């Protein structure tokens, strides 16, 4: 058996690369992890030996450690792997940005000796370029998993445009609940403030999965962020504080001056 | 309305078709009135009835 | 008439999006940037009415400011849409990744009341990810363009993964060259051991834009990145240079420390 | 015939499951010159481009 992990991005269909819908179709079996009942009829018109991935989430009010949901979804791939199966992982999105499954699956596969690999997809860090009209390169991009910059000692560039990714669990740190609470945003906000005024304008993003729906482009100042309405699709992009200022050290080691760049 | 979606996410004709004219599209391929209008006001919660969570 | 920019992906034919291909199919022109003959190649059979930008490139020895040819580039790709005409501009990778054209294009076809948009693709990014196995959000992930980092002020996070863009260029302040030279990244390599060691292990990345290519991933020292091979098309990933590190004042004000994360 | 199995190749995941298994063997029977499958067993893309 072999296994690839494509990815199927965020709109229902037509956001899958080419040749990522071809190894779906062609797959002995799937496992899915998609946004919605839409994409999953898709799939299974696509394929119809598809498990869902879905199964192996806390159900019905039952505590479960994330982490424990993620390796059941590891070891079921696995097992298809293993039996023998030319297996295919489809994620929504990109399947390896913040996302361990398919990392996961492919380390233990290669590691038992099956050909596994990843095929790139269109991330909502990609539709989010694409729908606020900025490019990560103007003035540089950085990511975060929120509770991580909450948890770890990260120091964000306040000239480039910042992402923290899973706001809506910003803090949450047992991963049984599915969202957090209001004064962690609170305290996040706090936090936020060592570099962004708490007038600072930041952003709500919501990529659409569906063609009739229009992305959520919700602006409002950080200190609104704690009240605010989020959703686990939910991305928050702080937009920089501070315009770049030129690097006089390495200009002058260059040998040249502002009015000299080009 | 599965049907409808899943071209329309494929098709780019009918993906500027449907900017052109979205009730028209829709009409022209069956949705009904409480289907139109959910789509008009953005009810994605009313369309899935009508029809990762962490890193 | 009405604009659509659309990425191509790296790799050829497959790594397009299902309703980006379809938009370059039912185009009335295109505009084209992509990376070989053999793409050009697969676009014309698409739809033969490709115009491609890389004639606005320096030709011949000529002095010219980048700023120019792209300024034509969006010009020509306006006068398209001015004249009446569905217009369709494929750009190799996610258009709107480190590239200005298609931004530019789309903000000045609103302005003077066309439609535009753009279509999010796979970038030479979310190839890395995938290919080194790295997801960016394990530890964060933070991306300048090379040169800006070097003449403006930028502070990299040494935990995350970080990526430097258009490292074959990097100091080449004017603009009208294709490369740089070892002087210039000799500079980068001083300045950049503020947060990492000489010693420090960096990766050349070139995702292939063929399918019968294997990726460069050439792991080096960083001291030795100005005697390397660097092409238009190289990325200098930087892998974290420390692991990360509990943030006390934070997880008291959440009332837990490291024992307790999930 | 070279751009045509190149574009062959990166669409279809069963032509590239198939390639994957036997490059020599996929190439030939697609009509790559032996200059052409050198050029791709070394990796020598300055040379496919001429060729
Ligand atoms: N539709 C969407 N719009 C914006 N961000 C989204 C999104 N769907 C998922 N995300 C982001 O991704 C997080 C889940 S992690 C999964 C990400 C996915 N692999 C991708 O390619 O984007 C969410 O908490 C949110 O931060
Ligand atoms: N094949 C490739 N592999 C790795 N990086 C690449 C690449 N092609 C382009 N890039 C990066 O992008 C820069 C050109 S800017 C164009 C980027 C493109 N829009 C994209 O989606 O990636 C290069 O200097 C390099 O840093």
């Amino acid at each position: 058996g072999s296994l690839v992990c494509v990815g199927t991005g965020l709109q229902l269909a037509g956001q899958i690369s080419v040749l990522s819908r071809s190894y779906i179709e062609h797959a002995d079996i799937v496992f899915s992890l998609l946004p919605d009942g839409f994409s999953q009829r898709w799939l299974t018109k696509l394929n119809p030996n598809v498990i869902n991935l879905q199964q192996f989430y806390a159900q019905n009010g039952e505590v479960k450690n994330r982490r424990d949901t993620y390796e059941q979804m590891v070891n079921a791939i696995l097992d298809a792997v293993r039996a023998g199966k030319k297996t295919v992982c489809a994620l929504y999105g990109h399947p390896g940005v913040f996302a361990c499954v398919s990392h996961m699956a492919i380390t233990r596969a290669k590691a038992e000796g099956f050909s596994a690999k990843m095929e790139p997809g269109i991330s909502a860090e990609a539709c989010l370029w694409a729908d606020l009209g900025i490019d990560p390169g103007n003035s540089g991009h950085q990511s975060f998993e929120a509770s991580q910059f909450m948890f770890f000692n990260h120091v964000p560039d306040p000239t480039t445009h910042l992402l923290l990714w899973q706001i809506a669990i910003a803090g949450e740190h047992t991963l049984t609940q599915f969202h957090t609470s209001s004064d962690r945003l609170q305290i996040l906000v706090e936090q936020l403030n060592q570099w962004y005024p708490l007038d600072h304008e930041v952003v709500i993003y919501e990529a659409a999965n569906l063609p009739i729906q229009a992305p959520r482009i919700e602006r409002l100042p950080l200190a609104n962020l704690p009240q605010a309405h989020l959703m686990p699709i939910s991305t928050l992009l702080i937009p920089p504080a501070k315009k770049l200022e030129y690097n006089y050290a390495i200009l002058a080691k260059l040998g040249i001056g502002p009015e000299d760049l080009g | 309305l599965s049907d409808f979606f899943t071209q329309l996410g494929q098709d780019a004709q009918l993906m500027e078709d449907y900017k052109q004219n979205p009730e028209a599209v829709m009409r022209a391929h069956g949705l009904t009135d409480e289907q139109i209008n959910a789509v008009m006001t953005g009810d994605m919660e009313k369309l899935k009835t009508l029809s990762y969570d962490v890193i």
